[PDB]
């Protein structure tokens, strides 16, 4: 559309937006669909009993407060708007040490759609605990999970 | 709107709220009920005389200031509002470089009941001292402590 | 509340950039240490670890208040709101405060303007060892601290009567070493920025 | 051999102090505690003190008896206040690592002779 | 003072500026001209199948919102201005753990 | 008068544009530098680097920060550096470095009546030093900071 039109539209969307409340605070549960692109698995360690996993982790939900009209394209916004928007409090239970990559900036993505759909991407490297049974080592198979 | 009522409730709750003062200051002793759920008992480092432990650390307490009346009895809210209210300053006496997990978001939860009862849980990996008797090694046995309490507030 | 109005009145018009008695006299800081544990002595890196509760007491006339309450027993929230000394450890290779669950700091303000500020610290301090008599060698490892920016004309440190306290000394992580004792010293050190009061604890 | 030698009064009508000194060991990492035997052959935990200077007290004698430790002297002291006739008993000093314990007598591997205390009204 | 005119120019540039929106959003494609100066090609770790590299990584692009007229054509500003405007979200696909140096 | 000092400092920081250097359209700003080396810790051959702890002090002039009527060298709290302009100094051969941060950020800001600024930082830095080991262990190495 137009730069000023998109600017005022995003200002209207973020005005009066309560980050403290999930998209349907009193309503039914919000559904979050998740996808992972496994970039690499690096260090499967017997000593530390863990593995390192780099991935693109994408979350997908619908915040009706962020629906907009008259702008027929998905708005890929600067990643600093994630601090203003609500996002799920997702975490990996078997995590030992993890981070979001921060060069050149935080490898984070926010994409809004006209129907209020939010795509939230992060490039995450996480060292996850994997307790390995070495009775048949080195002729053994291991089940390593991310929770 | 469905969410504007909760927005007004939260704004009115935080209006005039001073998080520098514990609940019941000058009126009673703030009683904190605590429980620890160990998700995994980490490895023991003999070299460091140290052990790791992953815990959900839950603390609950009363706060008359945060009483409210609304459609729901319990407000399961974003953890960012926990910084805007008083919470106990619990610390581990024998801890050694613990970490509060923050992937993807800060692994905390805060819940406010209508009667002002707050529940506040954290995910931590605590690294704590465990002095050892190594004279019976490798036939030795130990009792590793985990000691915690308030830093600033006396009994 | 009464404490709320007291705190608002104290912070009203307060400038935390300026030390108390900016152009009157030096600020006197009474320092106190409790040593939880002197960690292992790393002979490879010429360093040792020490965990302390470090307390500093001083006077700020701006924080005087007149009320039936004789002391405001606060938490870490106002540490960044009031003026605090810039005390730093000169011989620290690496040091860090404690942040779990909350920043391990404590602040108390009395009605006469006395501020007590305590915090938990873990410090890796360098200790140049002379290993000529190894393994029959004895060492006196220091821990020095002073004010980074304020010279002696602006900040002066003093040891309290109970300067350095220890608990169960022989239950520490000194595997290869035995703690014989400790002592405390004060000195003036000249630098390009000025003359600074350095306070040392030798173990 | 190692002994946990006790000192303290035996007769009271008040306040009392019972000291317990130890020596002859590089071993330090022990909780030091006090136990009580009344007529009837039952051990009653009274107080204990940690290597972290943390003090545990029994519910019966909470707020009345106070335990302290002189680590340099390798001693544990117990200040008894608010004594009553039911407190007459023999007091034992114990030192040990708290394994499965810190409130049960079995976790302490060192015990002393014991000292009598009696209250007369 | 002579600096007040530059202060006014910067305030005018940042007034009504949304750094969330890329230049030419919804009307054209942002062309970023990039190049690299390798200050030191770092060591190679065979065990990790990794290699380190230190670079001046410099990008360039046209933002029509930030044109100005003043005494001096090029404004060599503090790096704090970078956070106040839109910049590319460039990232390294095969990077493992990179450092953006901030000393001093 | 501490209120006079407060109002003078408030006037100094009022309308101060941190984005612009001290003489933006003018001649270059001269910056004097001096270092006090506290220690050199780990001269590592395997890593080809050395660790260096130092007090790094920069000296310059900012006419915007000149004040009068206060015959004192105002040592301000270190947080004011976030509000003041400072040089964008860096070490080219740096691999890993940090400003020490106990009990506070070991940073100094001292203003003088004529606008002079003294800016100090306690810095530990691991700098790269590529070594020629052909004559090792009778070798003489040259390690620099840029
Ligand atoms: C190069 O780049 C580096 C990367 O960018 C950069 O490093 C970063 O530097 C900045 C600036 O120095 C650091 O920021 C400060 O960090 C202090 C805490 O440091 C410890 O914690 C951080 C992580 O911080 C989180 O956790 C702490 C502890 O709980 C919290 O206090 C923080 O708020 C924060 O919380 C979030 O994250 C948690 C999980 O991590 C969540 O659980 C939580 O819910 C939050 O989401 C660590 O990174 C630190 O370690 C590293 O740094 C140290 C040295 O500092 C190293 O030794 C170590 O090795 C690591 O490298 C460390 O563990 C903060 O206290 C500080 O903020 C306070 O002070 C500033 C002063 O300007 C205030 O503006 C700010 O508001 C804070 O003050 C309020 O709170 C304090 C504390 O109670 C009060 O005393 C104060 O009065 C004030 O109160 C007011 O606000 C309150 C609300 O905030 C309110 O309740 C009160 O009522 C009142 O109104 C500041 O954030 C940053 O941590 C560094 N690291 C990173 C990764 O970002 C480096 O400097 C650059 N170098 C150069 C040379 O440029
Ligand atoms: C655990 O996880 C959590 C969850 O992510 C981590 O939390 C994040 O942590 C970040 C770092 O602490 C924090 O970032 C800061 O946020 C502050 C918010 O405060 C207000 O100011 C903004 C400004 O308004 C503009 O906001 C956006 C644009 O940004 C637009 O809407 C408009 O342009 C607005 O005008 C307000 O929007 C807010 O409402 C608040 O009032 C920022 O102030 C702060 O700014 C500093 O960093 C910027 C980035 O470098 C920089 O551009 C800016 O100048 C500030 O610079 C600081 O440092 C310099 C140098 O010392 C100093 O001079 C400045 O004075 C200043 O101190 C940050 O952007 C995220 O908000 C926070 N996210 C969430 C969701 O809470 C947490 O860190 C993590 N823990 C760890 C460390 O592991
Ligand atoms: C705004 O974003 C949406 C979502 O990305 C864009 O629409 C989506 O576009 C993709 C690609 O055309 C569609 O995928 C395809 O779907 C068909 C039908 O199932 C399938 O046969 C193809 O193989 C492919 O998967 C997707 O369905 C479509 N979905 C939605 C929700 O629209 C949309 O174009 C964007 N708008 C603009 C103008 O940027
Ligand atoms: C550390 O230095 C202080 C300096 O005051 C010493 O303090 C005095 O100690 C003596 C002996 O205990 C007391 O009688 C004094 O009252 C203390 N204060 C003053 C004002 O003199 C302290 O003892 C020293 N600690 C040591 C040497 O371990
Ligand atoms: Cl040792």
């Amino acid at each position: 559309g137009n730069m000023s039109f998109v600017k005022e539209t995003v200002d209207k969307l973020l005005k009066g937006y309560d980050i403290r409340l999930r998209p349907d605070f009193g309503g039914p549960p919000v559904c979050v669909g998740m996808n992972i692109d496994i970039a690499s698995i690096d260090m499967v360690s017997e000593v530390n009993m863990d593995y390192t996993l780099t991935m693109y982790f994408q979350q997908y939900w619908r915040d009706k407060r962020l629906a907009y009209s008259g702008i027929p394209l998905n708005l890929t916004l600067d990643n600093r708007v994630a601090d203003q928007l609500w996002v799920p409090d997702t975490y990996f239970l078997n995590d030992k040490k993890s981070f979001v990559h921060g060069v050149t900036v935080k490898n984070r993505m926010i994409r809004l759609h006209p129907d209020g759909t939010v795509l939230y991407g992060l490039r995450i490297t996480t060292t996850a605990a994997c307790m390995m049974d070495l009775r048949r080592y080195p002729l053994d198979e291991q089940n390593c999970t991310l929770e | 709107d469905n969410t504007t009522v909760f927005t007004r409730i939260l704004d009115r709750l935080l209006d005039g709220y001073d998080n520098r003062l514990r609940p019941g200051l000058g009126e009673r002793v703030t009683e904190v009920k605590t429980d620890i759920f160990v998700t995994s008992f980490g490895p023991v480092s003999d070299h460091d005389m140290e052990y790791t432990i992953d815990v959900f650390f839950r603390q609950s307490w009363k706060d008359e200031r945060l009483k409210f009346k609304g459609p729901m009895t319990v407000l399961r809210l974003n953890n960012l509002m926990a910084s805007k209210i008083w919470t106990p300053d619990t610390f581990f006496h024998n801890g050694k470089k613990s970490v509060a997990h923050n992937m993807t978001m800060p692994n905390k939860l805060l819940r406010i009941t209508e009667d002002g009862t707050l529940l506040y849980t954290m995910r931590l990996t605590v690294r704590a001292e465990c002095p050892m008797h190594l004279e019976d090694f490798p036939m030795d046995a130990h009792a590793c402590p985990l000691k915690f309490g308030s830093y600033a507030y006396t009994r | 509340g009464d404490v709320t109005v007291i705190l608002n009145n104290l912070l009203e018009g307060y400038d935390n950039k300026l030390r108390p008695d900016i152009g009157v006299k030096p600020t006197l800081i009474h320092t106190d240490m409790y040593v939880n544990s002197i960690g292992p002595v790393n002979a490879i890196n010429m360093e040792y670890t020490i965990d302390i509760f470090f307390a500093q007491t001083w006077y700020d006339r701006r924080l005087k208040f007149n009320s039936t309450i004789k002391v405001l027993r606060l938490n870490s929230n106002m540490v960044g709101k009031i003026w605090i000394p810039d005390t730093f450890f000169r011989n620290s290779k690496k040091a860090d405060a404690h942040w779990i669950t909350t920043p391990n700091r404590m602040l108390r303000i009395w009605n006469d303007g006395r501020v007590l500020y305590t915090l938990r610290l873990t410090i890796d301090a360098e200790c140049q060892l002379q290993l000529h008599n190894f393994p029959m060698d004895e060492h006196s490892c220091p821990l020095e601290f002073s004010s980074y920016g304020y010279p002696r004309e602006e900040i002066v440190y003093q040891w309290k009567r109970s300067s350095v306290e220890v608990g169960d000394t022989r239950s520490w992580r000194l595997y290869q070493f035995s703690f014989v004792g400790l002592r405390n010293t004060t000195e003036v050190v000249k630098t390009t920025s000025g003359d600074y009061v350095v306070m040392s604890v030798y173990f | 051999q190692v002994q946990l030698q006790e000192s303290g009064g035996g007769l009271v009508q008040g306040s009392l102090r019972v000291s317990c000194a130890a020596s002859g060991r590089t071993f330090t990492t022990y909780i030091m505690a006090w136990f009580r035997q009344a007529p009837g052959k039952e051990r009653e935990f009274l107080a204990a003190m940690d290597q972290g200077r943390i003090q545990y007290y029994g519910d019966s004698v909470r707020g009345r008896f106070t335990i302290s430790r002189d680590y340099a002297k390798n001693s544990v002291d117990l200040q008894l206040d608010g004594l009553r006739p039911e407190d007459t008993a023999v007091y034992y000093c114990a030192a040990g690592a708290g394994f499965w314990g810190l409130r049960t007598a079995s976790s302490y591997h060192y015990w002393g002779q014991g000292t009598q205390v009696t209250v007369s009204s």
